[PDB]
């Protein structure tokens, strides 16, 4: 029958995770970023739609830093992007604690990979509205 | 409850009239044994604080790895973390001694003994220590363990009360610092030659001197005394 894009962790007949491909549509509808790899380095770029004259210039800042090394930015559902960065923050210091060593890139992007990829296995929980683009210099 | 095993000795400091001096030997002793010389005791915080950590080693690392993570902190989502909402000495030293407390409460403690030496942002100068049991106080001149019945005289007749500060100027309040420290190396027997000193000023900002020695040492009158009493030859 139907009724299949109502609960998150459920599989449609076609083997696919309708509430998932809802989430996209919210980074769709969401702000255009950015991010370039050049030969030494990353730069990331973001859109900030200016709603009123009332809004203080250069103070709403949308991009962050993880650690002192990695930048984040994203497009959707901004809350959701905080409470990403928020955790991949506590990643990062668990990481450090441990291994002394400052996060690889991608072994950070696992971390936050895996986090994202546990909101689509339970109905309990609600994924994220967000796509996140990041990255930073590490070893090599 | 623990013991100290991997020791560092005197943390001394003074206030002058444009911000403030801290110095520490670079040992690391093993009870008697004087086992490590290259350790480095006083932690800069940014560009306006230098901690200076006396005691335990290992414990001295795991404070290192907190302030370390407080700057990091600090510049999370925080687009003013190198101009007004930077880390002040005062709010380095308040977190610290909120640790050292909750540590000795739940009978576990930091065997520590902590200075924190830096300019605020309004150009006061700071200078606190608290240790182990997460006593704190403010002094012009500020020494820990065993400095603070040999360094402190000395440094006391420089700037015995609050009106001598703007008095001092930063040649004589760091000869006074230099000079403890030999003295330090005269009568205490967990103390090394090789010393770092730190000058934190409202104008000049930071500067570190690493590698520096006990000079003009008077061991000539050495002999002419012999045996312990009777002895003539």
């Amino acid at each position: 029958g139907t009724g299949y894009d109502l609960s998150n962790s459920v599989f449609s007949p076609d083997g696919r995770n309708f509430q998932v491909e809802y989430a996209v549509k919210a980074v769709e509808n969401g702000t255009t970023s950015i991010g370039i790899k050049c030969n030494d380095g990353v730069v990331f770029a973001v859109e900030k739609l200016i709603t009123s004259k009332l809004l203080v210039p250069q103070k709403n800042v949308k991009i962050q830093v993880v650690d002192r090394h990695i930048g984040c930015v994203y497009s959707g559902l901004i809350p959701d992007g905080r409470h990403l960065v928020n955790r991949g923050r506590e990643e990062a210091a668990s990481f450090k604690k441990l291994y002394k060593t400052p996060i690889p890139i991608p072994a950070f992007a696992d971390r936050l990979g895996q986090y994202v990829q546990a909101h689509t296995l339970y109905n309990s929980v609600r994924p994220f509205g967000v796509s996140t683009i990041f990255g930073g210099v590490d070893k090599n | 409850t623990q013991q100290p095993i991997v020791t560092g000795t005197s943390v001394i400091s003074m206030k002058y009239d444009n911000g403030v001096i801290i110095a520490a030997d670079n040992l690391g002793s093993y009870g008697s044994l004087l086992r490590f010389n290259g350790v480095e005791r006083l932690i800069p915080v940014g560009d306006n604080t230098v901690v200076g950590i006396s005691g335990d080693i290992s414990d001295m690392q795991h404070i290192e790895r907190l302030l370390k993570d407080l700057v990091t902190e600090n510049a999370y989502d925080n687009p003013l973390a190198d101009a007004e909402e930077a880390l002040e000495p005062s709010y380095i030293f308040e977190y610290l001694a909120t640790v050292m407390y909750q540590r000795r409460s739940k009978m576990n403690p930091l065997w520590n003994a902590i200075i924190v030496a830096g300019v605020q942002s309004n150009g006061d100068q700071f200078l606190r220590y608290v240790n182990l049991l997460g006593v704190t106080y403010s002094s012009p001149t500020l020494a820990t363990g065993f400095g603070a019945h040999m360094a402190n005289p000395l440094l006391r007749k420089v700037v015995d009360r609050e009106s001598d500060i703007p008095k001092t100027t930063v040649q004589v309040a760091e000869e006074a610092i230099v000079n403890a420290m030999r003295v330090l190396y005269y009568r205490d027997a967990r103390s090394s030659r090789n010393f770092s000193l730190a000058i934190i000023d409202k104008n000049t900002g930071l500067t570190f001197k690493k590698n520096l020695q006990v000079e003009n040492m008077k061991w000539d009158f050495a002999k002419d005394i012999k045996g312990y009493g009777t002895q003539k030859i």
